[PDB]
């Protein structure tokens, strides 16, 4: 029985939903167990590689906290007294043995304290980056939809052989709806693999999508991502943080 | 001291919506405020100009340096070059010269020197976008 | 049990139109079968899965949305693809006698 | 590998121990309890009766209102006398 | 789109292929090399080159311009002046047309904010919304709108369309609660009483010509007839309108929300409303 | 002679250690989790610069404000002196004015 997925959210009239093969991990040859219609606004948007770069750099940098620090001439030990008088010694004028010129002195313009690089791109920009990453994977034939992540066995060799047979990349990012419900078989298979990384739907990101050659999604994950990303489109300007109650926002 | 009750309808009324509501169906168009929904089916032109999330034509005035006046048609899909040709044809009689424009194919936007927001909005409404 | 890796090379069969129309009749009839629209997910899946199973070459997800008609399916399936590495592609290209290519990979 | 469990908000109310010296003072007052009740309903464990002012607080509020927010009749009388003086 | 076909043709997009949009990253200029070194753009020796030039506004000892101009009370009491966000009839009609404001129900500041028709900043001394006659000639909506200020022409347009307009006062606290009720409910405090207008504003809200929410309702028909006579339209008897009940609904002067009384506590977690029963609390919240 | 005469020991980097492999996960916790948690809440670091950024003067002011009471004696003295010096530098020195 084919597994056919339709687009729950409304699709623009001028656009037709893109399509993908719904596969399964239960067998090496089960490369087509159904057909999924994917929202064009999420899986066929423009190839915004500039937005991809923006979001990837934001992800790399906003968490960064450089702990590099150096002692200025005020913080270097000692160096209070004037080494020698201004005139008479025939030597250069100096005020302390800890000025930047001296060996062991302070650093004039070194790194100062733990520095944060935190900044936030607009949430619309970040959602657009996620959409662009998904569309890039689909257009480059690195996106594979699965009915479920259930495996016949939890042996990592099975998963690696399946990926190699199906010609997946050296790195695979599997995504499941929620952390709690992820199958034990796939959990065991991916816990022992380095290039096969399994994440919940909430953990999807541009950086990992780009790091991993292929992206594997389940049908519930596809629906969840479509809903969440399309919500950013056609949403009001916030009155207050969305964590607070809204009339129609779960 | 404390007495609970279920009159939460008057609180659900105050709860605000997160999603922009779809415009209600009107018996006659254009609507008193001038708003008009896109025609169904969409026009078969090589390009498409998607409405903004508020359901308005994505035509915006822009100003830089305090003297560079421009108009931007933003949410364009399809043949942005066909849209540029059509805009030039429609605007040249008004200016008397072919308007100078930038076709940002990457962003899918068209920028035109000078203020033509109202004229372009009316033109796109006529075209059915 | 792991089946051996399937070579990506695909040369269109000679009786490709006949095979395709037979499959179309099996799945779906009217004249000009080339223009039968695949707007129905069930029919599109049946036709494409049958073709992939028979020819050992499936429509990628990237081109899946573009198969709007049996004509599009025929166009996709009548274009060959060769998986030979660039080394082979260069060596077996009538290299002149004074050109020697060696690969250390 | 498998990702660590996604970070989640601590479910239910959060009640710091008053005995601890490091607990911030704002986390011990009645306003914190009121916010916890608003956020988590009856699961907060906050007695709803505490939300309204205690009689002393009500007396203070009434005194402040009498002092600073005059009645409509008083405002109208003041305006009337001011207008009479101006005329 | 041909762009996606080009992607299919092109190599895989990875972290080694990313590039910022050209023109979005200006090169960093640092003082090294012949062109940017030596004096590093600071010029010849002097106070500015040493980096100790006088403060901004200093004129070398001549009395500064901004100190030789006399002081005038241009901004005196600015932080205490009341501000009212304009809400043109054009904007109101546009919102009603797009369905972001429902004219079938009473329109107040809460509904306007929820529909995003206006942004209110009580912290910036915004005292509410003022109706603005702009767009009056093309206003064709029958609405029951409550505002803080209203121009004569705006009232005339609203009433000619068969609607009702009332000017209601809101202290800063009540205004903040009205504009953002959900955060107030999360504060877990009983709904406070709406304070009366300050003495200066009392006459405005007690005058019937302004449709003041404290004005005598007996004088409203006379004022409406006066406006109709002045602006040359026939006053529609809204009593015959099927929506007369909605057009008549008005919150009590001390009531912030239409159906919620002062002193109630809204438990949004379990969808409940706790109402005090103590006699002292009831008297206080009714006063 | 300020050049090493031997190649440095080869630097092997495991691009697929758990940290790199799972880097960035939950960066979209907000937009993909009903905004229960802000992405800045994923930041681990000094308490005074979690989800915040500023120049050196602002950083020092925030540090003194937030953990100044817990700072050691000489570290706090150095921070006070640094704040004073940075105030003088930013408010009295510079090319532009
Ligand atoms: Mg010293
Ligand atoms: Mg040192
Ligand atoms: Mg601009
Ligand atoms: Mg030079
Ligand atoms: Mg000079
Ligand atoms: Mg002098």
């Amino acid at each position: 029985e084919p597994v056919l997925r339709k687009v729950e959210l409304p699709v623009p009239t001028h656009r037709r939903p893109v399509q993908a093969w719904v596969e399964s991990l239960r067998g090496f040859e089960q490369e087509r167990v159904g057909l999924a219609d994917l929202h064009p606004d999420v899986f066929a948007t423009a190839p915004r590689l500039d937005i991809l770069h923006q979001v990837a750099m934001w992800q790399k940098n906003f968490k960064r906290i450089s702990y590099a620090k150096t002692k200025t001439r005020a913080e270097v030990r000692g160096g209070g007294r004037k080494p020698w008088p201004q005139k008479g010694t025939g030597r250069a004028r100096h005020g302390s043995i800890r000025s930047p010129l001296w060996r062991g002195g302070g650093v004039a313009h070194g790194p100062r304290g733990p520095t944060s690089y935190y900044y936030m791109l607009p949430m619309k920009v970040r959602a657009l980056g996620l959409k662009v990453a998904l569309t890039v994977k689909l257009a480059q034939d690195d996106l594979h939809i699965m009915d479920s992540l259930e495996l016949p066995t939890g042996d990592p060799q099975y998963l690696t052989e399946l990926a190699h047979y199906r010609r997946w990349g050296d790195s695979v990012l599997l995504v499941d709806l929620t952390h709690e419900e992820m199958p034990q078989s796939i959990v065991e298979a991916t816990s022992r693999l380095k290039t096969f990384n399994l994440i919940p739907a909430v953990g999807l990101n541009v950086h990992s999508m780009l790091k991993h050659q292929t992206l594997v999604l389940t049908l519930p994950t596809v629906a969840f991502l479509e809903d969440k990303l399309l919500w950013q489109d056609s949403r009001y300007r916030p009155l207050y943080p969305f964590s607070l109650p809204y009339s129609d926002f779960p | 001291f404390v007495e609970s009750v279920d009159e939460y309808q008057f609180v659900e009324r105050l709860l605000p919506a997160t999603r922009i509501p779809d415009p209600p169906k009107h018996e006659h168009y254009p609507t008193p405020s001038g708003w008009q929904p896109p025609r169904d089916p969409p026009p078969n032109l090589p390009y498409f100009v998607r409405r903004s999330r508020m359901h308005n034509i994505p035509v915006y005035k822009d100003i830089t340096h305090g003297n560079r006046q421009m108009t931007v048609i933003r949410k364009v899909e399809g043949d942005i070059w066909a849209l540029q040709k059509d805009v030039e044809d429609f605007l040249s009689p008004l200016l008397g010269k072919t308007p100078v424009t930038q076709v940002n194919e990457v962003t899918g936007t068209l920028r035109i020197k000078g203020y033509f927001d109202q004229e372009l909005k009316a033109w796109l409404l006529e075209k059915g976008f | 049990v792991c089946p051996p890796l399937r070579s990506r090379a695909y040369t269109p069969p000679e009786d490709l139109q006949s095979r395709l129309e037979s499959y179309v009749k099996e799945v779906f009839l009217p004249s000009n079968w080339q223009d039968i629209s695949l707007e129905d997910s069930r029919l599109k899946f049946n036709l494409l899965a049958h073709l992939a199973d028979d020819l050992g070459h499936v429509v990628p997800n990237s081109r899946l949305h573009q198969m709007c008609r049996v004509r599009d399916v025929l166009d996709f399936y009548n274009v060959p693809i060769q998986d030979r590495s660039k080394f082979d592609e260069l060596s077996a290209s009538n290299l002149p006698p004074n050109l020697k290519i060696t690969w250390s990979y | 590998y498998r990702a660590r469990p996604p970070p989640r908000r601590r479910p239910g109310p959060r009640w710091p121990d008053p005995e601890d010296l490091l607990t911030p003072r704002w986390q011990l007052g009645p306003r914190y309890a009121a916010k916890q009740f608003a956020r988590y309903g009856a699961a907060s464990g906050v007695v709803p009766g505490s939300l309204w002012p205690s009689p002393e607080q009500l007396r203070e509020l009434e005194a402040e209102e009498r002092e600073w927010y005059p009645s409509l009749a008083t405002m109208q009388e003041s305006l009337r006398v001011k207008q009479l003086a101006e005329e | 789109a041909r762009a996606l076909d080009l992607l299919r043709g092109l190599p895989r997009v990875s972290l080694a292929n990313l590039k910022p949009n050209p023109g979005s990253k200006k090169p960093e200029r640092r003082p090294r090399g012949r062109r940017r070194g030596r004096k590093c753009g600071r010029g010849h020796k002097g106070e500015r080159q040493r980096g100790t030039r006088p403060r901004l506004g200093f004129e070398g000892g001549q009395t500064p311009f901004y100190i030789r101009i006399p002081k005038y009370g241009f901004n005196e009491g600015h932080s205490f002046r009341r501000q009212y966000k304009p809400l043109s009839l054009n904007r109101l009609q546009y919102l009603i047309d797009l369905g972001r404001v429902d004219p079938s129900q009473p329109i107040d500041l809460t509904q306007l904010v929820n529909g995003r028709g206006v942004t209110i900043q009580p912290l910036k001394r915004d005292y509410g919304v003022q109706l603005v006659e702009e767009g009056a000639d093309t206003f064709t909506a029958k609405v029951n709108i409550e505002v803080q200020l209203a121009s004569e022409l705006a009232i005339a347009a609203i009433e000619k369309n068969g609607g009702v307009v009332t000017t209601a006062f809101y202290d800063p606290r009540s205004l903040d609660i009205v504009c953002k009720p959900v955060p107030f409910f999360l504060r877990g405090q009983p709904i406070p009483k709406r304070m009366l207008p300050p003495e200066e504003l009392v006459p405005y809200y007690t005058d019937a010509k302004n449709r003041g929410y404290l004005a005598d309702p007996a004088k409203f028909p006379e004022a409406r007839l006066e406006l109709a006579r002045k602006y040359g339209y026939i006053l529609p008897d809204i009593t015959k309108d099927e929506l007369f009940k909605m057009l008549c609904t008005r919150k009590d002067p001390r009531q912030i929300f239409f159906g919620l009384a002062p002193g109630w506590v809204v438990n949004m977690a379990d969808k409940k409303i706790l109402k005090p029963t103590d006699e002292n609390l009831l008297k206080y919240y009714t006063s | 002679i300020g050049i090493r005469l031997t190649l440095p020991p080869p630097k092997v980097v495991d691009r697929w250690n758990e940290k790199r492999a799972m880097f960035g996960v939950y960066d979209n916790i907000g937009i993909l989790g009903n905004f229960e948690k802000h992405p800045k809440e994923l930041i681990r670091g000094p308490i005074w610069l979690r989800g915040w950024k500023g120049n050196e003067l602002q950083r020092c002011i925030r540090k003194r404000k937030m953990v100044g009471s817990r700072m050691f004696a000489d570290d706090l003295h150095n921070l006070n002196k640094r704040i004073r010096y940075l105030y003088k530098h930013f408010n009295r020195h510079g090319k532009f004015r």
